[PDB]
């Protein structure tokens, strides 16, 4: 399965290649480049690093619309085809910057005041078993320049023990936790046994 | 601010048609690039209609079976839809009833329905009948037109019919 070896050689590369602008802030001010900009560097450079090898046939990137980023509680996704034209997988990723601490709302005037969190638990629910969601964390508190990844069943998981709230428990899962599985390591499920994510239990997803 | 607010939701096959019916009444553009919906999306647009303000959130929803669940949550509160067939894809025109029990099942909130024949510009490649959709919109109590997102074609008129019915019924 050649296309879960490239796609991770993908993410370590656009990861690094975000690393540089990780822990940058305006001279007098504090604020950082926005989330929106940190996730289109990634995802440009994961896309072009997906050209040259050939593999978009057997791959899609779609960048969410803000409405859809509100919607979903996803920032992209990544579905996977098989060797047939049919879908095999779907990976609903979620960006999250830990170095420093609200969604914004859409015009929607008809009701929708849940965390991102439980809207991306709700879209992943609805699309199916084979859709799986994903939090990437660029950068945490102290090393604003470490990109991670945590899988949603295993936040889920550990809020069986903590019984605290979605957000909250993503980021005391991204602490609190030291035994990693490399990105290579993981998605080696991409087109069979989805039963290998979702089972990948308490661990954090290391990219490089 | 506005008068009314109504929730119109776009459903029927993939590659039928449904972005592109969105993008030209909202936009009046159109772009013959294929790119599939994932899950939903939506657009907002103003109207004057009666001498009174209506906003009209409209949906556009995802073919594809694969997303026929989370698509049908967003049912919920929908006022009017616009049920879309290919008239040159048969198939997308035999899924026709399938779709109005859908809307019959998830949302019925006293929903009003408009039947759509989409590239009626292709009438090389046409492969139903106008007169098929005519009877099929008459049996299941649809209004009925034959659109085409590409040249512009009965796309105003299907969603202002869509809004006289919805406001007729209070
Ligand atoms: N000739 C012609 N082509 C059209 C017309 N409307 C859409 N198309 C083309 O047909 C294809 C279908 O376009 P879409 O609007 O994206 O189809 P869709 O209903 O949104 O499909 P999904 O997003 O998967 O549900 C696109 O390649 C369009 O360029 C039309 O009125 N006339
Ligand atoms: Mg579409």
């Amino acid at each position: 399965p050649v296309v879960c070896e490239v796609v991770s050689e993908a993410i370590v590369h656009a990861a690094q290649k975000l690393k540089e602008y990780l822990g940058f802030e305006y001279p007098p001010s504090k604020l950082c480049p926005a989330a929106n900009t940190l996730n289109e560097i990634f995802l440009i450079h994961f896309i072009t690093f997906c050209q040259e090898k050939g593999v978009d046939e057997w791959l899609t990137t779609t960048k969410m619309t803000k409405h859809q980023a509100f919607l979903f509680g996803a920032d992209w996704i990544w579905t996977f085809w098989g060797s047939d034209k049919q879908i095999k997988l779907q990976l609903a990723v979620q960006t999250l910057q830990m170095s420093s601490p609200s969604n914004p709302e859409s015009r929607v005037e008809e009701s929708w005041k849940k965390s991102r969190f439980d809207k991306l638990e709700e879209f992943c629910n609805l699309i199916g078993e084979d859709c799986l969601g994903l939090f990437i964390i660029f950068g945490m508190p102290g090393k604003p320049k470490d990109i991670r990844g945590v899988v949603l069943d295993s936040v889920k998981s550990q809020m069986v023990r903590s019984h605290l709230p979605g957000g909250k428990a993503v980021a005391q899962f991204v602490l609190e936790t030291e035994d990693c599985v490399f990105i290579k390591e993981l998605l080696r499920n991409c087109l069979s046994k989805k039963d290998g994510l979702r089972e990948v239990g308490k661990v954090y997803i290391s990219i490089l | 601010n506005f008068d009314y607010m109504f929730k119109l939701l776009i459903i029927g096959n993939s590659s039928v048609g449904k972005t592109s019916f969105l993008f030209r009444y909202a936009d009046d553009t159109f772009t013959p690039a294929f790119v599939s919906t994932v899950g939903i999306d939506f657009k907002v647009k103003t109207v004057y209609r009666h001498e009174k303000r209506v906003k009209l959130q409209i949906w556009d929803t995802a073919g594809l079976e694969r997303y026929r669940t989370i698509t049908t949550a967003y049912y919920r509160g929908a006022m009017g839809f616009i049920l879309m067939y290919d008239i040159t894809n048969e198939e997308s025109f035999n899924a026709v009833q399938d779709w109005a029990t859908q809307i019959k099942t998830y949302s019925w909130d006293n929903a009003q329905v408009i039947l759509v024949g989409n590239k009626c510009d292709m009438e090389e490649e046409r492969v139903v009948p106008t007169e098929k959709g005519q009877l099929l919109a008459e049996q299941l109590g649809f209004d009925f037109f034959e659109a085409s997102a590409k040249e512009n074609i009965s796309v105003r008129q299907a969603f202002e019919r869509l809004v006289d019915a919805i406001c007729d019924k209070m």
